[PDB]
Formats: structure tokens, C-alpha cells, sequence
């Protein structure tokens, strides 16, 4: 039971309060909240509740939630995971970005015509996109 | 073993590019002994580093232990310190580690560097022991990563980043704290003796600023207050450690019961010995507090601190504050009722400063 006023407690705000109840409540860790607050889209929630005071965090578990929003556009996440220990230079491999390119959970884009033309209308249905496709693309443009 | 190492020279000396943090920072870093001499030490800084002889020297001590401080505090606690080295050439003395003091100095260095130009210089001398990759770290005269990302499972602390410099101390042990602290001391005091270029005579000040802390924050405020040079000290009375308790015993001073505060062995253990020598040369000891009274900025408070503190005449002030490029100082400070300036100082002054 989280009970709300006006005067001493901090969270003043509604919004806040019904957020936070939802976070603590579920006696979930760490990975599970910062998967809750992506996809609520809310990076104040994350920084200031989520990411405070040794949270120990498990081994990968920064770099799946990198991987998490890359695919789904959220930057303020990208830029709150790089400041939290995340580096490109070691996340980034072949695979990942090969899944990368292969992502749906963002708006509409027109990679896969331009693939279709320069394979010469040869690609089946449901189609694995590799880098190579990717590089004769660029050739190409 | 009685430290039974072997002699041989340093394998490890260059720059280290921060992996892991939200900015770019290159930090060159050398190893060497306890038993480096402070000349050599001075020589290659001044050399190898390219760094000039700083016009004021702060020394910042802390408790080890990775505590917390009010918010607002520690906003104003960064301003103070970050304005107080940017306006005028100085160097911090820092840990190095990130624990403790050395993480809120470091987000105060990261809070300043993205909203001013110009550079600090912040030097950090650890144990080489502590830091979590000893490896990684062997590249002589080159460039290579660390990971500022950190586990707790290590049992070791990763060295800080905003650093611009580092001085490994190494002994033979690893994974021990305690091997370091005679070859800071013997560094400040051999940059102490060094001559500034003014022709009064006045050495590079030096000021202690003391966060927290703990058993050992009380004998090293009672070594820097015995030093035959005397050194200033401020103390952070919002703390809540040994800093607060000096805080607490300076006022009402020159009180047993109030003094027992379950910091040490119950009421069994009293520490009055060290605390009455401390009270007992309070004059140079400087507090601090939010509003409760004067100099609430901890960049007044620090520069005061070395005038007052230096008992010196009003021409060696003004000659100080010239130095420092500090008009506001020597405005409110030194021209006040009465400063009775010797014949001929104030031309002298003028000389010196056109």
C-alpha cells in the first residue's frame, strides 16, 4: 500500500507515485525494472530510481538492455547506458549488428526495395539480410 | 617477508584512453616506489608532464569508505573547489580510487568540464595494488584502454577517471591499503619549500580540506596543524564523520559525555588526546556551514583560509592575491580600517602588478 499527500512525502505527484509503486511492488530486479521503464519509454524513472547506490548488476545484463534499445529508437537510453559503464567498442560485434539490421520494433524504412533491386528481384520471402547485401547496397547508392 | 622485493625499474608508464564513461578523457600514469624521491618526482612533472609550478596547492583527505552527502552540499562543495582551482593555477592531491571524497570530486570535475573551457590539473596518487586490472596497464610510451565499468566481486576499486595525472606507489604487497601516504606527505612538502617567482619570499601555499573521514582524519589534522609551517584546514560540518564531530568540538571550546559518540570502543575509548591537541591550535582550523554563518562559499572559504592563516603582512597578501589574480580578495581581505602599509609597498605593488 503506497499512500499519497500533498505535504511531506516527496512524491507529490500522481504520476510519479503510481510509476514507483509498480517498480517496488513487483520485487523484481534490476534488469526487470529497466526493461519496464524502456518500454514505458521513461528515462527519469530509470535514472533516479532504477540506477542509484550499488545495484550489482548481473554480467551482460547492460549489454542485452543496450541491444533492447538500440532495436526500438530510444536514445536517451542508449546515452544512459553509455554513461553507465557501456562501451561500443566492446558490445558491438558482427552478429549483433547483423541483428541489428535485421530489426521490425521501429518506423517504416525503404532498406529492403533497395535490396530487392540490387539482387535483381532474386531474394525469396522472409529473406536473411547479411552484411554483404548491406555493402553492395552502399556501392550501389 | 620485511618488503624482500626486487629493484627493478618501472615497466609501465604512459597514457590510458576511459572506455566505459560519457566523455574522453587521457590520463597519463606512471608507477614507480615509496622510495622515489620527491626532486625526481617534481622533475619529471614539471618535464615529462608539462605542467609549471602551481600558484596554490590543495590537499583534499576523506573517509575510504563510499559514503553519501546531502544533496545541495555537495553542489556547493563542486562549485567551491572547481572555482577556486580554476581561477587561479592550482593542483588537487586526490586518492585516485574511486571511493569515498574522490567520487564526489569526481562528479564535480564532470559537472564542470562540459559547461567551461580550460583545463585542472587533478592528480591522483593510489597504491598500485588496489587498482581492479594491474594488467592492461603495461604498455610503456603508449595508449592503452581501461574499463571504467566495475563489479563488486573484484574486491578492488578501479581507478577514477576526470583524473589528469596518476602516481602509482607500489611496495611489494598487493590488494592492501597503506603504502603511499609518506610519499604524498614528502611531496607536498618538498613543492612547499620550492620558491614562487614573486621576490618577497613566499613559497607555494598549501591548504588541507577534510570531508567525512574518520579515526585517522583526526591524527592527520593533528600531524598537518603540528607541521612547523602551519596548514590551514577546512572542515565540512555536514559530513556526519570525524569532520563533524571536529566541527561539534570547535565550538564551545577553550564536555565529556557529549564527546561519547560510539564512533570508537563505546565511552571505553576516548579519543580527547588528539581532539584537546587539535582544539588547542583551533586558529588555523577553519569550518564550514550552510548559511549558519559567514563565507558560505567553500571558494571564499579556502582562499581566506591562506591569508589569515599564513600570519603575514599586508604587502605579502596583496603580492598573493596578485598572484592569484584575485581583485575581490584583496578588495574585501586586505584593504580594510586601518592596515597601517609600510613606506614605499604600495608603489612596489604597482610596479608588480603593471
Amino acid at each position: 500500500i503506497t499512500v499519497f499527500r500533498m505535504g511531506s512525502e516527496g512524491h507529490q505527484d500522481i504520476d510519479l507515485a503510481i510509476l514507483t509503486a509498480l517498480l517496488k511492488g513487483a520485487n523484481a530486479s534490476a534488469p526487470d525494472q529497466l526493461s519496464l521503464a524502456l518500454a514505458w519509454n521513461r528515462v527519469d524513472i530509470a535514472r533516479s530510481q532504477i540506477f542509484i547506490y550499488g545495484q550489482q548488476w548481473p554480467v551482460g545484463s547492460l549489454e542485452q538492455a543496450m541491444l533492447d534499445a538500440l532495436v526500438l529508437d530510444r536514445v536517451d537510453f542508449v546515452k544512459l547506458l553509455i554513461e553507465n559503464g557501456v562501451s561500443m567498442h566492446r558490445f558491438l560485434t558482427i552478429s549483433r549488428l547483423e541483428e541489428l539490421y535485421n530489426t521490425r520494433h521501429g518506423p517504416s524504412n525503404t532498406l529492403y526495395h533497395l535490396v530487392r533491386d540490387v539482387k535483381k528481384g532474386n531474394l525469396p520471402p522472409d529473406y536473411r539480410i547479411s552484411l554483404i547485401d548491406i555493402g553492395l547496397v552502399i556501392e550501389y547508392l | 617477508i620485511s618488503k624482500h622485493t626486487q629493484l627493478s625499474p618501472t615497466d609501465a608508464f604512459g597514457t590510458i584512453e576511459f572506455q566505459g564513461g560519457g566523455h574522453s578523457n587521457k590520463a597519463m600514469y606512471v608507477r614507480v616506489s615509496f622510495d622515489t624521491k620527491p626532486d625526481l618526482l617534481l622533475h619529471l612533472m614539471t618535464k615529462e608532464w608539462q605542467l609549471e609550478l602551481p600558484k596554490l596547492l590543495i590537499s583534499v583527505h576523506g573517509g575510504l569508505q563510499n559514503f553519501e552527502l546531502q544533496p545541495k552540499l555537495k553542489q556547493v562543495f563542486g562549485k567551491g573547489l572547481i572555482k577556486a582551482a580554476m581561477t587561479t593555477g592550482a593542483w588537487i592531491f586526490t586518492g585516485g580510487v574511486n571511493t569515498g571524497v574522490i567520487r564526489h570530486v569526481g562528479d564535480a570535475l564532470k559537472d564542470h568540464a562540459s559547461k567551461s573551457r580550460g583545463k585542472i590539473c587533478t592528480i591522483g596518487i593510489a597504491p598500485w595494488g588496489i587498482v581492479e586490472n594491474q594488467e592492461d596497464l603495461i604498455g610503456r610510451d603508449v595508449v592503452r584502454p581501461y574499463q571504467t565499468m566495475s563489479n563488486p566481486m573484484s574486491k578492488l576499486t578501479v581507478l577514477n577517471s576526470m583524473h589528469s595525472h596518476f602516481i602509482l606507489a607500489d611496495n611489494g604487497t598487493t590488494g592492501k591499503y597503506g603504502a603511499e601516504v609518506k610519499l604524498r606527505r614528502q611531496l607536498e612538502k618538498h613543492i612547499s619549500l620550492q620558491k614562487i617567482n614573486t621576490r618577497i619570499g613566499q613559497g607555494v601555499p598549501v591548504v588541507a580540506l577534510i570531508v567525512e573521514g574518520g579515526p585517522n582524519v583526526i591524527s592527520i589534522v593533528l600531524e598537518y596543524l603540528r607541521d612547523t609551517p602551519p596548514v590551514p584546514v577546512v572542515v565540512c560540518d555536514g559530513s556526519g564523520r570525524a569532520s563533524d564531530i571536529l566541527a561539534f568540538g570547535h565550538k564551545y571550546s577553550e564536555v565529556t559525555i557529549q564527546k561519547t559518540f560510539t564512533y570508537t570502543r563505546t565511552q571505553a575509548q576516548h579519543l580527547f588526546i588528539i581532539l584537546m591537541e587539535c582544539m588547542k591550535k583551533k586558529e588555523l582550523i577553519t569550518v564550514f556551514r550552510m548559511g549558519s554563518e559567514g563565507h558560505q562559499d567553500i571558494d571564499l572559504a579556502i582562499l581566506t583560509a591562506l591569508l589569515k592563516g599564513a600570519n603575514a603582512s599586508a604587502p605579502d597578501q596583496l603580492s598573493l592575491a596578485l598572484a592569484w589574480n584575485r581583485v575581490d580578495i584583496a578588495r574585501s581581505q586586505i584593504f580594510i580600517y586601518g592596515q597601517q602599509w609600510p613606506v614605499g609597498s604600495l608603489e612596489q605593488a604597482m610596479l608588480d602588478a603593471l
